[PDB]
């Protein structure tokens, strides 16, 4: 949850 | 649509070509490669040289489109190793990305959002120079909203985890004015109806109550105790995992802030935190009895009254090594602070054979913590003339050759307890 890619 | 698949050298091409129509288009096709799920080029992209290119397209207000593909695409290499992270952030981004933040199209600043939040995650360094460079206004802004509900869903998970971030990590924790500002939006949100707002609003809240006393002061202090005890009885994990964890900071404190919790009415919701099924739940509800049974009596009292001594006797008796070993304290700090009756009753709901068994555990730590325990107990029996009575009884259950058999145990402070309780009690 540290970070996030998106799609 | 093909900008798809894209070579990276044609890519570049395109960004450099004097044609903003051809960069918006390879852009775009940046954005799709990097999107993919196995193996997203972030490393030639970055090291075609692009990123400063994107960074500039941020600023093409005339081109929103270009906006949001350059967005999206710092985005996903923003999200990579903290090196990805770094070579975003060196390219001028974060100015850039909170200029964006204002921006009238929903859609880009909640990209603006999201990368700030990839950049904040990254560690405290960065964190803290998102903070600098005055990104928590603007974040505080979009939320400004007599009503959370006509917010997009996506748009109001995005805001959450980004802020949650931003209260993220710890040496050095984030700068007190900046948590004292964004509290009051975290704690509107911690109150809202969206199972995702709310897991990271929890996280949010359990990592500024990760700290010293006056940390968990100044969240205990807007009074979401009531409600993170509310929160841990939910029947979402992504909810309950995070809630827990907030509690169990705060009983690390003062006992007054302790108290606040019991107060809220928390222990209820242990009997069934004690025996859930998900293995991390029971390790992190154990622990903060631990943290509990280590306050006052009359603390001690409240834990005894909510019946949560079985409880605790039961995760002793079979749990993961794990969650014994937090058992293995909580009884210790129990058998510490505990009046005698109390000494007696943990006797009583059967604490001596499970505590026992785990004497022939081949972890060091967790045997002198059951000992010491031992030792106290005796102690309320000497206080009552009962060392006999209690002494047989650890006789029955193999207790005394566990013991008797442990002053051949290597450790030193272990050999020596085991000794002194032989020599004491059995002869």
């Amino acid at each position: 949850y540290r970070r996030r890619r998106r799609y | 649509q093909g900008t798809v698949n894209w070579s990276v050298e044609d890519i570049v091409k395109g960004i450099n070509s004097n044609n903003l129509e051809s960069q918006l288009q390879a852009t775009q096709a940046a954005r799709k490669l990097l999107s993919r799920e196995k193996q997203p080029p972030i490393d030639n992209i970055i090291r075609a040289g692009l990123i400063p290119k994107f960074v500039s397209f941020l600023g093409k207000t005339d081109c929103s489109p270009i906006q949001f593909e350059s967005a999206w695409a710092l985005t996903n290499i923003a999200s990579g190793t903290s090196e990805q992270t770094k070579a975003v952030v060196d390219g001028g981004a974060i100015p850039a990305f909170i200029s964006l933040l204002a921006s009238p199209h929903a859609h880009i600043s909640e990209q603006a959002v999201w990368a700030l939040g990839n950049i904040a995650g990254d560690g405290s360094a960065f964190r803290d120079l998102v903070i600098k460079h005055g990104a928590i206004d603007p974040l505080l802004a979009l939320l400004a909203v007599p009503d959370l509900s006509t917010l997009a869903c996506g748009y109001l998970r995005n805001l959450t985890w980004t802020l949650s971030n931003l209260c993220r990590n710890k040496n050095p924790a984030p700068p007190l004015d900046a948590v004292e500002q964004i509290l009051p939006t975290l704690v509107r949100l911690l109150h809202h109806n969206d199972p995702e707002v709310l897991a990271d609003s929890c996280w949010a809240i359990s990592y500024l109550t990760d700290g010293p006393n006056e940390r968990i002061e100044m969240v205990v202090k807007k009074g979401v105790v009531p409600q993170l005890v509310k929160l841990l009885g939910a029947t979402e994990l992504p909810i309950v995992t995070p809630a827990l964890r907030a509690i169990g900071n705060i009983v690390t404190g003062t006992d007054e802030q302790t108290q606040k919790v019991i107060d809220a009415g928390a222990l209820a919701v242990f009997p069934s935190l004690l025996t859930n099924p998900k293995t991390n739940i029971q390790k992190e509800a154990t622990w903060t009895m631990s943290n509990i049974t280590a306050g006052r009596q009359d603390q001690i009292q409240q834990v005894v009254n909510h019946g949560l001594v079985p409880f605790l006797v039961g995760v002793l008796s079979k749990a993961d090594f794990k969650t014994q070993k937090e058992a293995a304290w909580a009884i210790t700090n129990y058998t510490s602070g505990g009046t005698v009756e109390q000494i007696v009753y943990l006797v009583h709901c059967g604490i001596i054979e499970p505590l026992m068994n785990l004497l022939s555990a081949k972890d060091t730590k967790i045997i002198q913590v059951i000992l010491d325990a031992i030792s106290n107990i005796f102690q309320a029996a000497e206080k009552l003339g009962e060392t006999e009575k209690l002494s047989i009884m650890i006789e029955e259950c193999g207790g005394l050759d566990k013991i008797e058999a442990l002053q051949r145990h290597e450790n030193e402070s272990v050999y020596k307890a085991s000794l002194n309780l032989i020599e004491k009690y059995f002869s």
